[PDB]
RNA sequence: CAGUACGAGAGGAACCGCGGGUUCAGACAUUUGGUUCGUGCGCUUGGCUGAGGAGCCACUGGCGCGAAGCCACCAUCUGC
RNA sequence: GCAGCCAGCUUAGAACUGUCGCGGACCAGGGGAAUCCGACUGUU
RNA sequence: UACCGAUUGAGCGGCUCAGUGAGGUCCUCGGAUCGGCGCCGAGAAGACGAUCGAACUCGGUCGUUUAGAGGAAGUAAAAGUCGUAACAAGGUUUCCGUAGGUGAACCUGCGGAAGGAUCAUUA
RNA sequence: CCGGAGCGAAAGCGUUUGCCAAGAACGUUUUCAUUAAUCAAGAACGAAAGUCGGAGGUUCGAAGACGAUCAGAUACCGUCG
RNA sequence: UUUACUUUGAAAAAAUUAGAGUGUUCAAGGCAGGGCCCCCCAUUGAAUACCCCAGCUAGGAAUAAUGGAAUAGGACCCC
RNA sequence: UACCUGGUUGAUCCUGCCAGUAAUAUAUGCUUGUCUCAAAGAUUAAGCCAUGCAAGUCUAAGUGCACACGAGUGAAACUGCGAAUGGCUCAUUAAAUCAGUUAUGGUUCCUUUGAUCACUUGGAUAACUGUGGCAAUUCCAGAGCUAAUACAUGCGCCGCGUGCAUUUAUCAGUGGUGACUCUAGAUAACGCCGAUCGCGCGCGCGGCGACGGUUCAUUCGAAUGUCUGCCCUAUCAACUUUCGAUGGUAGGUCCGUCGCCUACCAUGGUGACCACGGGUGACGGGGAAUCAGGGUUCGAUUCCGGAGAGGGAGCCUGAGAAACGGCUACCACAUCCAAGGAAGGCAGCAGGCGCGCAAAUUACCCAUUUCCGACACGGAGAGGUAGUGACGAAAAAUAACAAUUUGGAAUGAGUGCAUCCCAAACCCAUGGGCGAGGACCCAUUGGAGGGCAAGUCUGGUGCCAGCAGCCGCGGUAAUUCCAGCUCCAAUAGCGUAUGCUAACGUUGCUGCAGUUAAAAAGCUCGUAGUU
């Protein structure tokens, strides 16, 4: 069938070189992935030396984690926006490696505040109605006031990533290869990557 | 894939002028003074002799003091004074190229059975050792191109089981007896 | 070509057996073991070609199939075991030991009876493997696997371990001085005391070797097997360790014993 | 009938009976196929009514399918 | 060194899409191998 | 014995253009069915699409093998006819290149060459 | 005059005068300082005949006519071209 | 400044060939056996050469290239 | 042994080829008494095949109610493993295979070795008993039971815990490397932990084995790359990409690297130092033949590596196959049908046809050699042995000792018994016995003009028939032909045909020639190349 040979190319000279030998299995190929976004479909396959292989269909969760800080949630990928390769791998909405994600931002939020115990994804002028939240924003104990405050004096994360957290969406990145290893992992943009990214597709969509 | 072993070599050359009317008689005044069979023979052992020169032709080119010169050298000189082809005061390969053919001729069995009278004449020394007489060292011999060693020259004698020697007389013999 | 190969031809064999060629056409191939087949003797060889204890190739599976032979202590039944290089052969129901060391030559030797030595062996390691938490690995000459290793252990030092416990006793560093028995061809057994040691970035290394009468030579660092530390082994020798007597030498000595013989 | 009569063979009939066909004649449209300006329905090019919708125009705009009729040893029936 | 503003009309590529249909009407060369005669265009 | 040769050649064979395409894999689906027991599970036939691709029908190109009316040479025969071109000053010195002409070898012009019958011809 | 003399890479080159830009050899305590030699691919030149396009066509003269010779000359010889 | 060149060693399958060793009755061959009632070719064998070229390993510096300073971003020491 | 000889002419010296000469290997001719070895359908047809065989396998140890024989070996039967090796052929293949070299820090593995590592619950099922379909196959269907080693179940964070395999992101620096984005550590997160068996004691136990998993080993090996090396052809000079050609980015893909593939970009890569294209009576190499040296030619062929199983293509299973003594198609070919269908790949071992100048027995057996599995037991046309065999090679008869033709004396070849041999048989070899005087138990094959060793011998045949590799022999006294005798290199071999090597310094690197014998471009310029 598919095959990754070399026989079958032509040589450095530009001359066509003559098969030597018919198609082996050692040098078979396979179809290309063509991860889309859906629910919990991969396909084992039996490889060389009686293995296993993970091949990723369709994924919609994503275990991004976060670059600037120390954070490694799992969340729910939502669409891709850009890919570097081609734009076919985002109209058909194709999960690869190394392609920008607009992937959600509540597991990012849920522990910021936590952790933080600081505001960033509010919206300007809304307060917090649910109990749950007004729990980030109590009286502590001595022992556990005095650790948020030297948390607080480093937080001030770029405006450029701020922006995305009004939106609940984070620009993410596949930083793995889904059809291979089966899972959608990443990392979310930050520094010169984040802006890299925005002005293709600011380009893009203009 | 078979277990055997295809390794085997010829024992002597045709002449380059087939017709060579000096060569002709040089091959066979040989031929009656050791009693050959053709000139097959004569070729054979002539090319064991060009074999032997050969061999020490290209030790003599090699230096002196080259170990394979002084080790290959000594073990062709060793092995032409054992069989008596050459002496062990001319034991030097510069003796090898003095050698001529009836050198080898007077080491076949044929012909040492002649020199030591056991035999009547060349021919028939012949076909007294091919009718199984001759013995070397309680080893008989039926073949006549057998060649002897020092070691054993003075080992050649009659079988214990010829006529000729101490044993049964042959099959003529025992029938004019019972017939008379 | 469709995967690995099952048969050894005669001729195909490595030269170090001498065997009949106008018997069989294919060779004993060694079984798959602890040592390269190249490097190696069939169990079957060494019952019925050197010691002659055995007559054919079935009267030779009747020894193992009586569980008499074991090397390292360990009786085996396969006729065609590997038995390489510093393998203790015991022998407990005749009372002989046999270890297979080489000669002068490259040959596999009918070295008997060391009992008091036999009970342990010399082995080469080869890398040092770091497991889980920080724990380091060896790997020996003949696929035994020990662990916990001393930090002074480099990748070139030999050890000694016991048929029993198989835990290293004593090791021997690597360094100019050490007494060493060449492998790897046309050395394969010349015993001799390690000179130098060239550095070469990106390739093999080259050492020398010098033996008991001054048969200096070079060889790659992946040829030396260190036997001794300084100039004294642990294993009793075959007779005549790195001599090595030239073709003129060994001349000399059959022709002076067989006339006295 | 019949591999029979006939024939030395090679070869090789006929009557009755049975099943079909050629040519022709007279019909016929159930079926198949052809035709369709029932301009029947769908689609579609250019244009036109501001657009949608609904339509029209291009001497039957074009295309696909197509009823009824008519029609073909190109379908079918009958011929003493 | 560009930012702002303005201005069209073509070209290439891609996705999607309908009954694989699309120069949808209209407009709009069948082609090839040879022979004879006159060179050709023109003229009658 | 080869060559030329209409035939719009051709038995004969390889890579390929463009079509068509069995079969398998994969994917998207399908859900005959039997184990639970009216929801989770397994699940064949079969189908969309992708991909690999045999093979077939037409072409392009390359290699290779062959038919051919007829035409025109070479060589081997007998050297038959014609004339004498060359070999002695071969009776017109030979010969080269080139061109034309002529039954035929050849003739002639132009420029050469001596492999010429001149190594030489007189102040 | 013109020769077993010169020149040019060869083919080739000789009436006078003028014009034009080359070349060997020699001269040199000049200058440059190994920048070479021979050379597939490629190129200039290349007697004569021939070919295409003009001029001029004396002489010669392929072809051609005719005159002589011969058994026969479609040639040598002759006129003419 | 580094190459070409020569020498040494490992590597440069076995068989074959060259070729040490051995009386297959001899030889082609084989890798095996003469003699003293469980020792004896000193726990009977046993070696080697060659393996072009290229790569690899340790010297030499002849030959022939190459190359370090000329608008000295020159070699050394400074400071 | 570093070798030449005949032939141009009236004669001579040369150039020069032809022919002569000797091995080599295929065929063939005639001949052929013994022994030891030994090639043997490669050449044209990798053309096509009747029949049979070539992989199955059971131990005290996964599962054991055929009563055939009587707890126990048990036949069948399910599970495990092998069948991917060997063998055959050389079609394909010209930097490809292959050879040396070596990289995997750019990769995985069955067997082997050494590690290490929720009181056994669940329901079928084969053999079998029983009912049947189809003309037929290693076809199976329906029902009823009955097994699994088949199948399924001492801290971080902050109250109070405690095995992991992988995938990304971040931080720090145990054992290493020439050099890790290595092996380790830590942070945030995200299908491996034994429901199994044998011969066997004491009184809630232990000490002996197998099988099997998890990541690291090892080993038998595979797979893909670096450097170097291929014959012929320029009447093949430019070549490679509107479908990857060269490179760049990202990704896909695979065990893994990579235009391996996809997408965006650059206009590259190779090439006179011979690319590309074509041809090969091309599998590569180790090697073979011949050679003073230098060389020439050959290598289908038992070893290694590769390739293929009519032509391709695509797969299943497995650790490993793009397997064909396994499948799925198409193509080519072909078999049995009851005409509905079914089943085919001897370039495996024998054998047949065809093809040809060209190449053996439908033979005997697992003993050696070893290989495969549950294994001491069973299996192997792999292999071993024998028959056929003038491929070829090594030994070696057809007398000898006497007499002037007759005496014995010595021995097998052959022919008949034991033993040895052999897994059995067989060739020998051995012990005695039976066994040669025209020792009829008899040797032919090319020759006898020269080259080139041997007859102006004998008779007829008369430019006829023929001989002759070459020059040449016959036109009525032929040393040639048509025959005898004799003789000669011979010799159990010897001629013939063809390939090839030396001869050949007539391919000349060593080592030829170019004034007149074949030959320096008419002349000069000129790059690469060479110096
Ligand atoms: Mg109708
Ligand atoms: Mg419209
Ligand atoms: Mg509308
Ligand atoms: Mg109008
Ligand atoms: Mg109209
Ligand atoms: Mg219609
Ligand atoms: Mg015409
Ligand atoms: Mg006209
Ligand atoms: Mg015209
Ligand atoms: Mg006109």
């Amino acid at each position: 069938g598919i095959s990754r040979d070399n026989w079958h190319k032509r040589r450095r000279t530009g001359g066509k070189r003559k098969p030597v030998h018919k198609k082996r299995k050692y040098e078979l190929g396979r179809p290309a992935a063509n991860t889309k976004i859906g629910p919990r479909r991969i396909h084992t396959i039996r490889v060389r030396g009686g293995n296993k292989k993970y091949r990723a269909l369709r994924l919609d969760v994503g275990n991004f984690s976060w670059g600037s800080e120390c954070c490694t949630r799992k969340t729910r990928i939502i669409d891709v926006v850009y890919n570097a390769s081609n734009n076919e791998l985002v109209r058909t909405k194709t999960l690869v490696k190394n392609c920008v994600v607009l992937v959600d931002s509540t597991p990012y939020r849920q522990w910021y505040e936590s952790h933080y115990a600081l505001p960033l994804g509010r919206k300007k002028g809304a307060k917090l109605t649910p109990e749950e939240e007004e729990i980030l924003n109590k009286k502590r104990s001595k022992k556990v006031q005095k650790k948020f405050t030297l948390r607080r004096k480093t937080a001030k994360i770029s405006p450029l990533l701020e922006e995305q957290f009004l939106q609940g969406k984070l620009l993410a990145c596949i930083s793995s290869r889904p059809g291979q290893c089966g899972r959608a992992d990443g990392y979310v943009l930050e520094g010169k990557e984040l802006e890299f990214y925005l002005r293709k597709i600011k380009a893009k969509k203009g | 894939p078979v277990a055997k072993t295809w390794v085997c070599s010829k024992t002597y050359v045709t002449p380059r002028r087939p017709f060579e009317k000096s060569r002709l008689d040089q091959e066979l005044r040989l031929i009656g003074e050791y009693g050959l069979r053709n000139k097959r023979e004569v070729w054979r052992v002539k090319f064991t002799l060009a074999k032997i020169r050969k061999a020490a032709r290209e030790l003599l080119t090699l230096d002196e003091k080259d170990p394979k010169r002084l080790f290959e050298g000594n073990a062709l000189l060793r092995r032409l004074v054992r069989i008596g082809v050459l002496d062990e005061g001319k034991m030097k390969l510069d003796y090898i190229l003095g050698l001529k053919v009836e050198d080898f001729l007077e080491r076949r069995l044929q012909t040492q059975v002649f020199k030591l009278g056991l035999a009547k004449s060349i021919h028939h020394a012949r076909v007294l050792i091919r009718q199984r007489h001759i013995r070397v060292r309680k080893q008989v011999v039926n073949i006549p191109s057998f060649v002897v060693r020092l070691d054993s020259q003075k080992h050649i004698d009659f079988s214990l089981r010829s006529p000729y020697g101490g044993g049964r007389p042959g099959r003529v013999k025992r029938k004019n007896a019972k017939k008379a | 070509a469709r995967g690995p190969k099952k048969h050894l031809k005669r001729v195909a064999a490595p030269k170090h057996w001498m065997l009949d060629k106008l018997t069989g056409v294919f060779a004993p191939r060694p079984s798959t073991g602890p040592h390269k087949l190249r490097e190696c003797l069939p169990l079957i060889i060494f019952l019925r070609n050197r010691l002659k204890y055995a007559l054919t190739g079935d009267e030779v599976k009747k020894i193992c199939m009586q569980r008499f032979i074991k090397i390292d202590g360990k009786v085996r039944t396969d006729i065609t075991y590997p038995t390489g290089f510093m393998d203790v052969v015991s022998i407990e129901k005749t009372g002989e030991n046999f270890r297979l060391i080489y000669d002068v030559k490259g040959r596999f030797t009918v070295h008997r009876i060391t009992n008091e030595e036999a009970k342990y062996k010399l082995c080469k390691v080869r890398k040092i493997l770091i497991g889980t938490k920080g724990i380091p690995h060896l790997v020996t000459h003949d696929a035994r696997t020990i662990r916990y290793p001393d930090p002074l252990i480099k990748v070139n030092d030999t050890i000694r371990i016991d048929l029993d416990t198989g835990k290293i006793t004593d090791f021997i560093k690597f360094e100019t001085g050490n007494m060493c028995m060449v492998t790897g061809g046309a050395n394969l057994g010349r015993i001799g005391v390690i000179t130098n040691r060239e550095k070469h970035p990106g390739s093999f290394d080259v050492v020398h070797v010098k033996d008991s009468i001054g048969n200096s030579f070079a060889t790659r660092l992946s040829n030396i097997f260190v036997i001794g530390k300084g100039n004294k082994p642990w294993v009793s020798l075959p007779r005549g360790k790195g001599v090595r007597l030239t073709i003129a030498e060994e001349r000399d000595k059959r022709l002076a014993a067989k006339q006295s013989s």
